[PDB]
């Protein structure tokens, strides 16, 4: 019997990293037997002892997981960010995958906070600065919550947020043709929230400089943008206060 | 024939893969079947068969249509089973 996960069959290293983050997601969701079976079927050993190397490895795995999407059957594998075989902005399977990733991250955080043993873990590096693995997981979960509330805003009103993300990508030089969506491109490159913030700032600056602040439509547009940012900050602060 | 008679595969040409599929005939037929109680996986072809069929390559315009149809079919089968 061969126990493994479904992959869209891409690069070898990409598939290996995808299997690794899928095993990590299973370990988070407490599918210990399935994760061990898939590890013994693919590699040999993955989970080690808490140390700086393990923290860096789990940080890279979480980055790959928030950049991609887990799978198990072709139904879940069709949502992996491909090129011409899936990932076309859907508020159903993508939402379920995102909520499953969030549940796994929350369960892992709750377990590692309730075990009451943090002296065994170290502090990994992030952008040249030393941060804790708990803070890194909290930041990843905050990014996931921002993505899911952006998906909710898309399901509510898709045109405004879609045009905003498209303008941001066009300003940051990320041309998207008629095969993919700017929202899906942002979900794939979610690791650039600081760049997306500057893109929105530049978009608002262009909107204010191309007008004459004397109408109502521009005020409504800037109010909607401020409300989107308000929802982002609100869900971030809510998750942080819940994890505090 | 239900896919061919849809109001999105050849009538509308927007870029929103949300309401464009809901404003068709396939979603309405699936909702009627779900409300009636007929199984969508045994009394209807599967998503794999619908994807492997050659009618998609001749009736499609962008990948958004195919992805949204596949996701809706999978969600309906999951909520019916």
């Amino acid at each position: 019997a061969v126990v493994k996960d479904s992959r869209p069959d891409q690069i070898a290293h990409d598939d290996k990293t995808k299997h690794l983050k899928a095993a990590f997601l299973r370990y988070c969701r407490k599918d210990i037997l399935g994760a061990q079976s898939m590890v013994d079927s693919l590699f040999s050993d993955s989970d080690m002892e808490p140390d700086d190397e393990l923290d860096l490895a789990v940080n890279q795995i979480s980055v790959d997981l928030i950049d991609d999407y887990p799978a198990s059957d072709p139904r879940w594998a069709e949502s992996v960010p491909e090129e011409a075989a899936g990932f076309s902005n859907t508020s159903l399977i993508l939402l379920h995958q995102l909520e499953d990733k969030m549940k796994a991250h929350s369960f892992f955080v709750d377990f590692l906070h309730q075990v009451g043993l943090f002296s065994r873990l170290s502090t990994c590096q992030t952008k040249g600065m030393l941060v804790a693995t708990r803070l890194l997981l909290s930041e990843h979960a905050e990014k996931l919550s921002a993505a899911i509330v952006l998906k909710n805003h898309h399901a509510k009103l898709p045109v405004l947020v879609n045009s905003a993300i498209q303008l941001a990508l066009d300003k940051r030089m990320c041309t998207v043709p008629q095969n993919l969506t700017a929202a899906d491109v942002y979900f794939r490159e979610v690791s650039q929230m600081e760049i997306i913030f500057e893109c929105l700032v530049d978009k608002e600056e262009a909107d204010l400089e191309s007008t004459s602040i004397d109408s109502v439509e521009w005020a409504n547009i800037v109010v909607n943008v401020n409300t989107i940012l308000k929802d982002m900050l609100h869900v971030a602060c809510q998750y942080r206060q819940s994890k505090n | 024939k239900a896919i061919k008679r849809d109001e999105w595969s050849a009538t509308d040409g927007k870029d929103d893969p949300i309401e464009a599929t809901k404003d068709s005939i396939f979603v309405k037929v699936l909702q009627n079947l779900l409300n009636k109680g007929i199984e969508l996986k045994g009394y209807l072809p599967k998503a794999e068969t619908l994807l492997q069929s050659e009618e998609l390559n001749s009736l499609k315009t962008n990948s958004y249509f195919e992805f949204s149809l596949k996701a809706n079919y999978e969600c309906y089968m999951k909520m019916q089973s």
